[PDB]
């Protein structure tokens, strides 16, 4: 009723996927960086995995951006490092995973504004 | 511990004591809303937007400066801090303009975001508007400042981080406005930065105006390498072109900020590009060819050539891929003439020892120290992020700095140990009082710049720099795996090529002149024709059209740092990978493709085929380099410094001035800058203000 | 036939290299003074076997490993290799 | 009822063989029952506002985009980045005019649905077609196929 | 609660989770969870083993008579170890109510046809193989509904690409209709209009 | 443990036998499909590509993987029997249209910048 | 138009035009932003 | 009225665009105004919903009233600035009533 | 203002003109280069000055709800004149 067979996981031949975007794409998988333009921390929540980038050029006619690689598209959302990497050896993938960043816990004092010797003392405020 | 129980939402949680509330609501996972408050700057309490209500506490504090204490239950969904939240954002939006479909600030600001999850949905202000007149602070920084909030945050950024107290509010009441009070141009060498932290479109980056908007872009995380700091950045591209670059936050190398020219110098990537392949005519001009017929010029005479005949030198944007290819393929004719532009004393342990060419203590590590010692180097324009933490330690930490070289501004306060080396010597002697008022310091660290290795005197520099460390660890003991020697590099590819064992300086060449000669990116102008026998050949292999394109007579267009997945080791030896943003112009390829599609015409193919074996042979060549985020590394030190003392070469009686002496200095210094419109602007600006 | 660089791969905090590690810190400025112009290049791997590779003219090059070699073991190996005995 | 039907008076023709020909008179029936609903409806118009008052969903008038902060703000993220609709899975169905049509919409909490799938009658018509055309004439299947009401844009999507 | 905000039935809520709870008490060996959403919407999780039992209930059971299927899909979740999630939508119409049943599932684990319980599922069943990949045993005949003949993938995943890998167009020299890889003239613009400032605390999920 | 449900076949015995029933009709059909379509090529060459084809998924160790595979094989069968396809479906096999991807380094180098 | 005409502007046609399909004044579409990348101009002076 | 065009480069019109028919370049103009350099709709691509005209905060881009407007080929379906500018000034008339007697119901 | 290239075209309001060398210039024989002739940066250049006697002006375009969203301009410098953001109109204070 169980096969309890011991081998890893590859469905590779089943996807459809042609040959030429398997075994050359290089998989990302990684947590987003916070724009810095914003304060808002919430699109650093989930890992993101995306392809490399491929060749883009200027159509000849109206001057668009053309691209030959379906996959320039694709972006995936995981919950945690763990689920990503398994989803790429799955399908695959060679892969590179980046740890997530976070920023360290900072003090801050609202007295060390008017320090009475120490330099963190504010010119203006 | 000491650490106390308080509750956000009901739910308990441990907090060091002197946390503020808003640092508790992070820890238990919410964000409070915040317009002032930035955890790199200063508390102000200005927007009162952090507002937030205390359970059994009839007034609403500010959960930005409020220190909290045991026993609190923080409501930041009760009603009340709700109320108090759309009030302020009313109050906000009272005055600001109706100029969002014009705001650079479009689809990326935090105004428009927090109004529309924390503010209401329709205004009851019936009066008309405030206008302020527009502020000029330069060609980078477009000032619109009807959009100001008045929230105070450039201006501590300009006070504590850049150190420049050029900006402060004039005026009191509804009328008190942001600026300068006068004509005068904010210039700092981490000037851009306020465009970010600036919440709305008051201050916006003036050569990226009306280009594109937020959510059309695509970001690629990628390294800067226009200095050896390694400051991570976000190159933001759009339909197969740069938009922008963007600074990423790395805790441990730039924090959060990157400098003038990381930031504003991508322009020059699309100037004087090298975009297909050439070669000289009979007529003795440069014409385009393909690359069949170049790289075949170019493999008849490597092969025609062998020994000391052919050699090469490496530029300051190369990366170790390249580097290793480069190396291989004239190793398989039998040379070792292979040179970067910057001098390296090889004297005693040279590059053998990573530890003598690193900076040890790292910049993470620059916060731990007490004391420093500045030789011949300029941090603020060969560096700015390390001059930047240096600043920051200084501020927090009450680091004491001393300088020994010309009396620059460096933003904050030094002490001027001199001009003169031999002072060097005197503090290895004992006579100096410095030596005594560093002998006591606890965590003690001393700098040295590649701008004093280029003179001549690097060897006898380098020693006495050595000896002093020497004297540090003998008399204070070992504190530890402290590491006080460090050394600062200027340029990206210097590290990296020193790992592979690449021949520091340009001597060789001059000591057995070749008879072919590889520029891979060497823009510096250290060799010349006249220093060359006649006939020569001469190949460049980069991407810009710069001192080193019209001398020679096959040119490979390169890749530039944006269009290649490649490897460069910033001054602490950490390794970093940049990733593909767009792809070389016209014909141009990857340098180390160039180099391996040459080897293999010649007949001296090379082993690896992608990426990923090229990288097995970087591995191969230097275990550190794979690495992608490692630092750590063995303190080798002792054997360095007694492999110093053979040599005894003098000093000269020549003041250490550093080739940085002015900020109008720091915008031009590699191919990428030169050919930048920005960076002209600004050196313009610089030299003379309106 | 003539040796250009060597390279010693070691690694910083496993014990197999330990030996490897103290070579240096004993006699690696000595050997620096026998060969004042051969560089030898020292770095750190990290889960992997310690090795010293020698390159000779024309791009040939040999590894050897280190694994739990004691300072003599790796000295000797070291003077076999730019000896040119094999 | 899912809007103002429960307010609506009108009457659901009923078939007693289920063929053709009572699929045809139910039809004409609905159409009459459809014009009952249609005088209803003109007779009992209320006045009022078109959209709901929530400038955080609906966008607002252009008068007000271009004369309030707020509108405009509200105005730009609506027809930027969208309204985002609170993470969970729905299926609502209404009695169009083929049948029963249906979505079932899934969403994660972002301003773009998870998933939206589309139950269409003609696809489960279709494929009864086998069972409802067996021991008839080769003519009498494109009758069939024309009582089954069959939009191929619905059952394809 | 003013006329912009959906009014909310209690009673119906009462009733869902009534019927919920007597459901999962008379199926326990099958039924994992029980929900019922806050518009009114009972949903049921099993085990994939327990297809054809519960089904049966539901449409058998003088209580239930779920008689008709409405609607039969497929979700796709990637980052789940278990990657398809199998949704099967009941209405009974003595009772007036409807139902939500709902399986897991992975690329290489069947799952048991329901065309024995539900004649309707027939089609969506292929429907499913068709989009997304999951084998559906015992089924009467198992082939593609939607896609072209010879059609390589399964288009509703969530790891292929919108535009597909080949494209279709007329080649005179062989005189008739060939597929080759897929280049477009403009690339499809690639929006990232997700926002920081979350809006919604009531789902916040723990920092773990 | 590692233990899971299975589709048709309990080892990879099974699954072989299956591949090779599918292989023993796709070889009967191969002359069949040829006359019946009107196609170009002759018998040699579809059963050259039927090899192919077959060959082309080799490295497969997983019987769950191998007779999913053998399931849309005869999938394929079937749709060919029946004339479901026309003459361009059979032909996208041999992608006679398409130019000819080189392998080298210096090719690939030269074309562009795909790797 | 005779009994109210339209509000008159200067940038308004003064004669209209029919579609002008399969005529030499037809509408050829054609971008209209400039270079992106500009390349480098080699010098005209021999080195030796 | 004055003459200046309207369209401010905001790029509202492209994000709401459904079908992605509408690309937008622009860059500062000679006097420093906030201008378009390339402005293409794709009549091939776009399905007429109307989304563009009330997106645009100061009514620039308009979907007219003209219908008889087919083409013998392909490319001239492929609008750039040039053509809806050549649009506008061709039918400003009707199209200003329209909105005129429109603009009380948006 | 509409000019004419070196080559014979008409340049573009944003300034596009194919070259000599370019080959695209073959999509335009026996037919006609698409050109709009009325410029929007002379037209609006062309406008007087609006002189208004406060210190912040109000402007919408004209039109009330058929202009542009109503911004106000600050004309405390005498050196130039404001801007309309929109609309390109400028405004004044009477000096003198
Ligand atoms: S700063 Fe923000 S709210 Fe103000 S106009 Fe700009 S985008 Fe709109
Ligand atoms: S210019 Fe920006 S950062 Fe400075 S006070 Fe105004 S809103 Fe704050
Ligand atoms: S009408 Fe056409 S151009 Fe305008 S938004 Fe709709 S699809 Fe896009
Ligand atoms: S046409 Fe209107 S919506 Fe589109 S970019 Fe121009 S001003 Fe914005
Ligand atoms: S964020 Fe605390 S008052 Fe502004
Ligand atoms: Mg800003
Ligand atoms: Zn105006």
């Amino acid at each position: 009723q169980l096969i309890a067979v011991d081998e890893k996981l590859d469905i590779t031949t089943l996807t459809g996927v042609p040959e030429e975007h398997i075994k050359t794409r290089k998989v990302r998988i990684f947590v987003p960086a916070r724009n810095n333009m914003q304060s808002g921390v919430n699109n650093t929540k989930k890992w993101k995995m995306e392809f490399d980038t491929r060749e883009r050029w200027e159509n000849p006619l109206m001057g668009w951006s053309s691209t030959a690689d379906p996959l320039s598209n694709l972006v995936l959302t995981f919950s945690t490092k763990e689920d990503a990497v398994a989803f790429a050896e799955k399908n695959g993938w060679s892969f590179d995973v980046e740890e997530r960043k976070v920023p360290k816990p900072k003090s801050k004092s609202y007295g060390a504004n008017f320090s009475w010797n120490k330099r963190t003392r504010v010119s203006t405020k | 511990s000491n650490l106390i129980e308080v509750f956000v939402d009901g739910q308990s949680v441990m907090v060091e004591p002197g946390t503020t509330v808003l640092q508790a609501c992070e820890k238990v996972g919410m964000q409070i809303p915040r317009f002032c408050y930035h955890e790199r700057l200063s508390v102000a309490g200005n927007c009162r937007m952090c507002l937030v209500e205390i359970e059994k506490a009839p007034k609403v504090v500010a959960a930005c400066a409020m220190p909290v204490m045991k026993g609190w239950n923080i409501l930041t969904n009760s009603e009340k801090s709700k109320k108090a939240r759309e009030g302020v954002m009313e109050f906000l939006l009272a005055n600001h303009p109706l100029d969002c479909p014009i705001c650079d600030q479009g689809g990326e600001c935090d105004l428009q975001d927090q109004s529309m999850m924390f503010g209401s949905d329709r205004s009851r202000f019936l009066e008309g508007k405030r206008a302020v007149e527009d502020k000029n602070i330069g060609p980078l920084v477009k000032t619109i400042m009807t959009r100001c909030i008045q929230c105070t945050r450039c201006i501590r950024f300009a006070s504590e981080i850049a150190g420049v107290d050029d900006l402060g509010t004039t005026g009191r009441g509804n009328d008190m406005q942001v600026g300068t009070y006068i004509e005068k141009m904010f210039m700092s060498e981490l000037s851009g930065n306020i465009i970010d932290i600036c919440p709305v479109g008051a201050l916006t980056s003036k050569p990226y105006a009306f280009t594109a908007r937020p959510w059309e872009t695509r970001k690629t995380e990628s390294i800067d390498v226009m200095d050896a700091v390694g400051s991570n950045i976000v190159v933001s591209t759009r339909t197969g072109e740069v938009m922008r670059i963007l600074p990423r936050m790395h805790e441990d190398i730039n924090e959060e900020w990157i400098s003038d020219k990381t930031r504003f110098a991508y322009d020059g990537l699309k100037r004087q590009r090298l975009t297909q392949p050439m070669i000289r005519n009979e007529k003795g001009l440069l014409t385009y060819t393909t690359w069949e017929d170049a790289l075949s010029r170019v493999a008849g005479m490597l092969q025609s050539f062998q020994g000391n005949d052919v050699a090469a030198i490496a530029g300051g944007l190369v990366d170790a891929e390249a580097l290793v290819a480069l190396k291989d393929l004239l190793n398989r004719v039998d040379s070792d003439s292979l040179c970067t532009e910057e001098v390296f004393p090889t004297a005693g342990a040279g590059t053998d020892l990573r530890s003598n060419y690193l900076l040890n203590t790292t910049i993470a590590g620059v916060e731990e120290a007490d004391v420093i010692l500045l030789v011949g180097t300029n941090p603020r324009f060969e560096a700015p992020l390390f001059n930047a933490r240096i600043r920051k330690s200084w501020l927090h930490n009450d680091l004491k700095v001393a300088l020994i070289g010309s009396p620059v501004d460096l933003t904050y306060r030094y002490d001027h140990l001199g001009d003169s080396p031999k002072i060097l010597q005197d503090i290895a002697s004992g006579n100096h009082p410095f030596s005594q008022i560093l002998k006591e310091a606890k965590k003690p660290m001393v700098v040295l710049g590649s701008s004093a290795l280029q003179r001549s005197d690097g060897t006898a520099i380098l020693a006495a720099v050595s000896n002093i460390a020497q004297n540090i660890r003998l008399s204070s003991g070992v504190t530890g795996d402290w590491k006080v020697m460090n050394i600062l590099h200027r340029i990206a590819s210097q590290v990296a090529a020193l790992d592979l064992g690449y021949k520091p300086g340009v001597e060789a060449i001059r000591k057995n002149p070749p008879k072919v000669l590889f520029l891979l990116g060497a823009d510096g102008g250290c060799i010349t024709r006249q220093d060359l026998p006649k006939d020569c050949f001469i190949i460049y292999q980069g991407h810009h059209g710069d001192v080193g394109a019209p001398m020679a007579d096959v040119i490979l267009p390169g890749a530039a740092y944006t269009e290649k997945s490649a490897t460069y080791v910033n001054t602490e030896g950490r390794a970093q990978q940049t990733k593909v943003a767009v792809t070389p112009p016209g014909l141009a390829r990857e340098d180390w493709k160039i180099i391996r599609a040459l080897s293999e015409i010649a007949g001296m193919t090379l082993p690896y085929d992608t990426l990923d074996q090229v990288r097995s042979r970087l591995e191969e060549v230097s275990p550190n380099l794979v690495r992608y985020d490692d630092v750590e590394g063995a303190n080798y030190f002792q054997q360095a410094n007694e492999l110093s003392k053979l040599v005894n070469q003098q000093l000269l009686a020549d003041p250490l001035v550093p080739p940085q002496l002015t900020i109008k200095d720091f915008y031009m210094t590699d191919s990428i800058s030169r050919a930048s419109q920005t960076m002209a602007k600004c050196v313009k600006a610089v030299t003379e203000g309106i | 036939l003539g040796l250009r660089e060597i390279r010693i791969h070691l690694c910083q905090r496993s014990p197999g290299s330990q030996g490897v590690r103290d070579f240096i810190e004993k006699r690696y400025v000595e050997l620096k003074k026998a060969n004042p112009d051969l560089p030898i290049l020292i770095r750190e791997c990290s889960d992997v076997q310690p090795k010293l590779w020698a390159r000779y003219a024309f791009g040939q090059e040999k590894n050897v490993s280190l694994n739990n070699f004691s300072a003599d073991q790796v000295t000797r190996t070291l003077e076999n290799v730019l000896s040119g005995k094999a | 009822p899912y809007d103002v039907y429960d307010q609506v008076e009108f009457d659901v023709p009923i078939g007693s063989r289920g063929d053709c020909y009572d699929r045809y008179l139910c039809r004409v029936e609905e159409m009459r029952q459809s014009l009952r609903i249609i005088s209803q409806c003109l007779n009992k118009m209320p006045p009022g506002e078109i959209k709901v008052d929530d400038a955080k969903v609906s966008p607002p008038k252009r008068a007000e985009m271009k004369t309030s902060m707020e509108s405009l703000i509200h105005h730009f993220k609506l027809y930027t980045e969208g309204y985002q609709v609170p993470p969970g899975a729905t299926y609502t169905a209404i009695e169009a005019p083929k049948g029963e049509f249906g979505v079932y919409l899934v969403s994660d909490g972002s301003s773009r649905p998870y998933r939206c799938k589309i139950k269409a009658p003609g696809f489960a018509h279709l494929a009864g077609l086998d069972k409802m055309s067996k021991g008839h004439m080769l003519a009498d299947v494109v009758a069939i196929i024309g009582t089954q009401d069959i939009v191929f844009g619905e059952v394809d999507r | 609660t003013r006329p912009t905000i959906r009014p909310r039935n209690d009673v119906v809520h009462k009733q869902l989770s009534a019927f919920g709870q007597y459901v999962a008490e008379i199926l326990p060996k099958y039924v994992q969870q029980v929900q019922v959403s806050c518009f009114n919407e009972l949903e049921i999780f099993i085990h994939p083993d327990g297809v054809i039992p519960v089904l049966t209930f539901l449409r058998d059971h003088t209580n239930a008579q779920f008689k008709s299927l409405a609607d039969l899909t497929a979700v796709d979740v990637p980052t789940r170890q278990n990657r398809f999630e199998i949704v099967y939508n009941l209405l009974s119409l003595r009772f007036n109510s409807r139902i939500r049943v709902k399986t897991y599932t992975d690329e290489l684990t069947p799952i048991e046809s329901s065309v024995t319980v539900y004649k309707a599922a027939n089609w969506y069943e292929r429907e499913i193989w068709d989009m997304f990949g999951v084998f559906f045993a015992n089924h009467p005949d198992l082939r593609r509904i939607l896609t072209d003949y010879g059609f390589e993938g399964h288009p509703f995943r969530k790891d292929f690409p919108l535009s597909g890998y080949v494209e279709l167009r007329y080649d005179d020299e062989v005189k008739r209709v060939v597929a080759e890889p897929v280049e477009l003239a403009q690339e499809f613009r690639k929006f990232d209009l997700n926002s920081p400032w979350e809006a919604f605390p009531a789902y916040r999920q723990p920092p773990e | 443990g590692t233990s899971v449900k299975p589709i048709f076949s309990r080892d990879m015995n099974e699954a072989k036998r299956r591949v090779r029933e599918l292989y023993r009709a796709w070889y009967r059909e191969v002359p069949n499909t040829v006359h019946l379509f009107q196609l170009d090529i002759s018998v040699k060459q579809g059963r050259d590509k039927v090899r192919e084809m077959f060959m082309k998924n080799a490295h497969v160790t997983d019987p769950r993987v191998v007779d999913l595979l053998v399931i849309k094989g005869k999938m394929e069968l079937e749709e060919t029997i029946n004339v479901w396809k026309q003459r361009t479906h059979i032909m996208r096999f041999f992608h006679e249209t398409e130019a000819p991807r080189p392998t080298d380094f210096l090719s690939k180098f030269y074309v562009g910048h795909d790797p | 138009p005779t009994t109210k005409p339209p509000t008159a502007r200067k940038y308004i046609w003064t004669n209209h035009k029919f579609n002008v399909s399969g005529t030499p004044q037809q509408y050829v579409p054609y971008s209209t932003t400039r270079k992106k990348i500009q390349e480098w101009v080699p010098p005209s002076t021999p080195y030796k | 009225p004055s003459g200046e065009e309207r369209c401010i480069a905001c790029k509202l019109c492209e994000a709401v665009c459904p079908a992605q028919a509408i690309t937008i370049e622009a860059e500062p103009r000679a006097d420093g105004s906030r201008r378009t350099t390339r402005y293409d709709i794709d009549m091939t691509k776009c399905i007429y919903c109307g989304f563009c005209q009330e997106a645009c905060p100061v009514d620039a881009i308009v979907e007219g009233p003209n219908f008889e407007f087919s083409t013998e080929t392909h490319e001239e379906l492929l609008y750039n600035k040039e053509k809806l500018l050549n649009n506008g000034d061709k039918w400003e008339a009707e199209i200003a009533a329209n909105i005129q007697a429109d603009y009380l119901y948006r | 203002g509409v000019r004419t290239s070196p080559t014979g075209e008409k340049v573009t309001h944003t300034g596009q003109a194919y070259d000599d060398g370019d080959y695209r210039r073959v999509r335009f024989s026996d037919r006609q280069k698409e050109v709009n002739e009325n410029f929007a940066i002379d037209l609006i250049a062309e406008q007087p000055v609006s002189e208004v006697g406060s210190r912040v002006i109000s402007c919408d375009g004209g039109g009330g709800a058929l202009g542009h969203p109503r911004v106000y301009i600050n004309l405390d410098k005498e050196t130039k004149t404001g801007t309309c953001g929109y609309c390109g109109l400028q405004f004044r204070q009477p000096h003198h």
